[PDB]
């Protein structure tokens, strides 16, 4: 399946020309971009591997594509995304997050049900790639 | 003669007998009004003969301290501190005899974290009043002390995205159809499709409370398998309003912690339950960690007319200090009641952290709004993925979008309805974001065109309304225009 | 070639797109009214170019089971059986563009015991509507089956009466004034005074609830200090409405348990605080032996003006459904809107077992009222004691009439304030027994003055007041005259 | 050569070390107090050596946001708005060593209606800092819209006198003595006593609790006959 | 109360330090002592030899509960053994208590699941 | 079907709620608890999402006679009004008395949205 996490994974994966234009779109409001990994593509992973630090004093484009080819270069085979985060006052998060980078074959997940009392069921939400091998070895 | 006749107050003031509400202290176009004071904005038509600061007098006197004749228990207390002032009185344009009264009421005057006191003073009887022909309640300057008092959004719009994990498109939902009738069962059906389809959200219909063709524990539970299956399905977070309106307070609480049992981010309320059982279910929000989407049932029957009631601009400002995350305000370009730019003044104080006069929105007023959090506004009501250029250019970003007829009405089903109003979605933006002139009529819809070529579902759903608008003269309008 | 495409429906009514509200089962001129249909008349404008009986199938539609575009949906449902059927329409006497729609609603549509239900429903969005200009909800027909779902008033006239031992007058009252300001120990000087001078009832503001000035506990002791001690002075019961409006459920239970634990016979609640904490409140004031006063606080925001909104006739049927034991529905000759003939099917609305057509008093639909309890009308707002002929004629025997400004304005004090309305009051009733022709403009005055000759404080009142009336055009007038 | 390298930060304020609390943002005499700011007042004896200044900047970072080096995290907040700033250093008369030092805190930095937070920050941790040798806090102003998230008095002066029904001259008490050793039944006598006699209230020493020699309930006990005696000897209201 | 109470603003006296107390064991049995207790810290913590390891979360104010949890988990799994809340961190408008401690939480199990030890904040 | 029928309404609870604690789909009860105890733990199992089968357990007491009693009709209508799912009917070839014309009668009691005159049955 097709992970749709992310703000353009209904469309299909992105172009380094699209992705370009929407870290600039993104530069051009003030914000700051960051780049980062995972392999454990669970809907409540909150929290994926930092490919360094945000681009805060950036202002060329072109540097944050340079970061996310690196990233490529470096980061085993899963998810890289990129995120726009706001500092503003009132705002002081994330504003825009899309899917740079996605594997050739994502397995997905299925649902696991426990009994609860009457008739509730306990869920969880299992991974595939993940149940089956550790960190950096998933895809 | 007696000690009754002897100790009788004199006084000009406190002489009995009635005397105009101008002369009680209630009105002084001097009067600077100070940061702590709570202002409002009204509409008012005189009854013919009455003089229109007397009419902003009474209104102010009677939201305050004043009766309608002489009382010397106002010499107990610190009368003069208490009153109300009208300080204020413009004329409407084009009209000769409806005006605008600007009124301070002290902030000492209003019970601390209450809108039931609030509405009491400033709504309660002035409506009602004879000398009155109408009375519109137009906008509020809540202040920022006051506003410290109520808690604001439970979750509010930074920190739902958050719980969501979904940010630089607006967000995605749906009614489910139709209104009444359902099984549980089919509920979930129905949810779990629109979800699978790529809805972020579905509700239940504002009218989806407990009833013999579905009871709400069975709507609860399914609607959780077809959650949790469309969240499975996908990888991302999926949730659905599940309508906790009820009779008593005991019965919602009893909906509210069983959503919560049960693991659904969101529950919805319906704003009929009212602003006591509102309070309550949105304190109850924060410390359950839930999502509180409030319906705005029954808003237009006092927020319609241009002449009386309360604009919606109030309702919005009340509603979001009271704590609900998010509330519908409008399309604009579908079958409810929404003029272009006064939509855009309410989503501006539902999203904003401070607001700035600006009169063509209908901001009356300037008001900080005390670092409570940003309510998401809501556009629901007759609209379809044939408008989404129109749609995100009057609304931003941060709303969420719904699409009921516009997805279940969908001839290749449920699936492809959402499907196409979020390809619609995703591709409208993208184009946004790359500074392409979207709102222009020959551009947006080929967009949406462009997109539909590698998706089947969304070519169905232009070709299938195309035609259709909701093209009507709206009541509701605003008297600057532009 | 795909399976979506070979499995649409191509059905007339079930093919995709939007069709006319009037051809999806929303209209039918022929449908035979069941006992046990909810029925709701509606005052519709459409926009120009509507088609009347189109705007009518919409209300219909929109408020139980369409939307905007068809839904396959529908056929998982008994979806004929749900459907609600605009049955009737009639323009309003001298409109060319204004009509009166009937719509049924089946009985299986609405929540047990849930007014919240009822009016999401009913009132839900259809005033928001693009379609239509202006929308009124005139009347309703609670059928018999629904009303036996819910209590009813807590207490009603026939026990109110029994448990203050008062029958064969009006009741009598007072607001304390001013609204705001006074201490909680000057609150109970109030009312032991208003009450040892001869007034059943005082009651709170309907804005005071817990303030900088007066927070409620102070208030509370010191009231039932002053209630016992008007009691033990009098020999009579006496009480004050405490106000346990609140912002949440959790603190207006706390009041009004609190009310109970000190003895006070009644409690009141503003509207304000909204539908689902008054059912619970009126829960527990059958539960806990306590008369609920509704003070019906931002009342006239929706249902002041003739062409949108709610008539207030239909919040009466609503409030006594949900079981408060006073409502205030006004004075005709106060301070306050209140054409004669509206007032009077108001009236008949909270005190009759059931009701017949009558279109002079807005009596639109005849409905039985199940034996749930009557409610006691409450006539408030800028009245006084000179003219207590005209409040027997219009308001009749069971009803509170209240005076703040016309109790509390008096000269020579509170006391004498009270002993004015109660002579007023009683030697007119006197009269009426004994077969005067009492609302006559000559005989009706001198009965004042002839019990003002042994009652000095009257005299006092009569000639303080004698000049003041509110004489301005009504808004919320009948479509047919006398 | 790695991505942390290329992606540390180089402008002025964050690049990482130590760089004085004056240029991190937490001194600026020219600010404009809002009415909504917490402010407060300190006597702050600078070390020898040390800036005056730099030590009012000093308590107002560790007051508010800052530590002793530069983190990059601050670029996740709005990190201008909550800094607290000394915005004025005035000498101190009859002294060339010690200082008064004014800051101000955004209402926003502080939780509502919570004495433990607003002291968790304004006196948590700068009294014990080594680069100033003294410390008071001297005042605060409280701003209006903190205020009315606190209830402040339970009764007040104006109800605590309606209850008592007593006006117009001062009230009138007694701490029960000895502080220690007295029996409930022995302190109900002498609460009898001296409310007979004419106090308003009597009252439990600081250190009476409850202990061997008397245990609580004895005490509230027996102080409810001596008050409610003193009450019926006097016509008054009476406590303990 | 008899200790602290009101010795120190005597007029008599112009300056007064409680320096130290001789605390009896039979008032102390009357006392809990830690709940836990550095022997039993170290066993919930499977954590023996070397003094334990920590950091306050910064900037002191201003941080989201999300961008918390961020902080917690990149200190965590780098080696520390604990991260903490700063002091005048308990519930404001910039952050929510719930958010932190769900955020918090999220963060500590990852961190665990990443080194296989025992982590918290 | 898990019988939480007992002496008092106080153990028909503890027996409920430990039925829906591990997980159960269905509890039955026996008409013999009578019809106040059946009106609640009726309520009870909406509010649990249990379903509550009724043993008609000394019904045929006064059901059994043509003469005198209680018609099971009529105990079907007032057992559908209380809220039971299950209740025991008949079974016509079966060893408890039903002729088929009284069967049907009480099955469409039972099981139809609404009656008609239907004097046979
Ligand atoms: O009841 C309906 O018609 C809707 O479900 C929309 O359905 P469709 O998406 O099928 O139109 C919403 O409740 C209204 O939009 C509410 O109006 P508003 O958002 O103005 O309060
Ligand atoms: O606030 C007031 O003005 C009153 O106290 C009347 O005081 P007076 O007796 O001094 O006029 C009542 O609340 C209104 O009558 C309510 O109106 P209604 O009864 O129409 O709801
Ligand atoms: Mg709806
Ligand atoms: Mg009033
Ligand atoms: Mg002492
Ligand atoms: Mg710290």
């Amino acid at each position: 399946m097709r992970l749709t996490q992310g703000c353009f994974s209904f469309l299909p994966d992105l172009t380094d020309a699209q992705i370009e234009k929407q870290v600039a779109y993104a530069m051009a409001k003030g914000w700051a971009m960051n780049v980062e990994w995972t392999d454990d593509p669970h809907p409540r992973n909150n929290y994926w591997e930092l490919w360094g630090l945000p681009l805060f004093d950036i202002k060329d484009p072109a540097t944050v594509m340079f970061e996310l080819n690196e990233a490529r270069k470096s980061c085993a085979a899963g998810y890289i995304r990129i995120n726009a985060f706001d500092a503003s006052y009132g705002v002081e998060s994330c504003v825009m997050s899309f899917i740079t980078n996605r594997p050739t074959n994502e397995p997905g997940f299925y649902l696991d049900r426990t009994d609860g009392p009457g008739r509730q069921i306990v869920y969880s939400i299992k991974s595939y790639s993940v149940q089956a091998n550790p960190e950096g070895s998933r895809y | 003669q007696s000690v009754s006749e002897r100790t009788r107050i004199k006084s000009d003031r406190y002489e009995s007998g009635v005397i105009p509400y101008a002369k009680m202290g209630y009105w002084d176009a001097s009067y600077t009004v100070k940061d702590t004071d709570v202002l409002a904005l009204f509409r008012i038509t005189p009854q013919p003969g009455v003089d229109p600061v007397e009419a902003a007098a009474a209104v102010a006197g009677e939201s305050s301290t004043a009766t309608w004749t002489v009382v010397w228990t106002d010499l107990l207390t610190a009368c003069e501190r208490y009153r109300a002032k009208a300080y204020r009185v413009d004329p409407v344009p084009n009209s000769a005899d409806v005006f605008f009264a600007f009124i301070a009421y002290e902030c000492d005057l209003f019970e601390e974290a209450s809108l039931a006191n609030l509405t009491a003073s400033i709504i309660g009887n002035v409506f009602g009043f004879k000398a009155v022909s109408a009375l519109r309640l137009e906008d509020m300057r809540i202040p920022h002390s006051y506003l410290x008092t109520f808690q604001g959004p439970a979750t509010g719009i930074i920190v739902e995205r958050e719980r969501l994990n979904k940010y630089g498109t607006p967000l995605l939902g749906a009614t489910v159809k139709p209104k009444l009738g359902l099984s549980g069962k089919n509920y979930g059906r129905v949810v779990y499709e629109g979800l699978k389809g790529g809805l972020d959200f579905l509700k239940d219909d504002e009218n989806i409370n407990s009833q013999p063709f579905m009871r709400w524990r069975e709507r609860f539970l399914n609607c959780m398998e077809g959650i949790n299956r469309a969240s499975a399905a996908t990888g991302e977070v999926k949730g659905s309003y599940l309508n906790i309106t009820a009779a008593t307070m005991e019965e919602v609480y009893k909906r509210a912690e069983y959503a919560k049992a049960v693991g659904s981010i969101v529950v919805m309320i319906d704003l009929v339950m009212g602003y006591t059982a509102i309070q309550s279910i949105a304190y109850w929000a924060r410390e359950n960690d839930m999502l509180l989407h409030l319906h705005r049932a029954g808003n237009s029957t006092y927020a319609r007319q241009k002449n009386h009631g309360i604009n919606f601009r109030v309702i919005c400002k009340w509603m979001r200090m009271s704590g609900v995350d998010h509330i519908h305000a409008g399309t604009v370009v579908g079958k409810l009641e929404g003029d272009p730019l006064m939509i855009k003044g309410f989503y501006d104080i539902l999203r904003l952290t401070e607001l700035e006069v600006n009169l063509p929105f209908g901001i009356f007023f300037e008001m900080d709004w005390a670092s409570l959090r940003r309510c998401m506004p809501v556009a629901s009501g007759g609209i379809h993925c044939g408008q989404m250029h129109q749609l995100i250019h009057y609304l931003g970003d941060d709303v969420v979008l719904q699409f009921g007829g516009g997805t279940i009405g969908h001839p290749d089903g449920i699936q492809a309805g959402a499907t196409a109003n979020r390809v619609a979605l995703e591709s409208m933006v993208l184009a946004r974001n790359e500074g392409v002139d979207y709102f222009d009529q020959q551009v947006g819809p080929q967009i949406l065109r462009d997109a539909a070529k590698t998706c089947g579902p969304l070519q169905t759903a232009l070709d299938l309304w195309k035609d259709i608008s909701f093209d009507y003269t709206s009541t509701d309008t605003a008297d600057f225009a532009e």
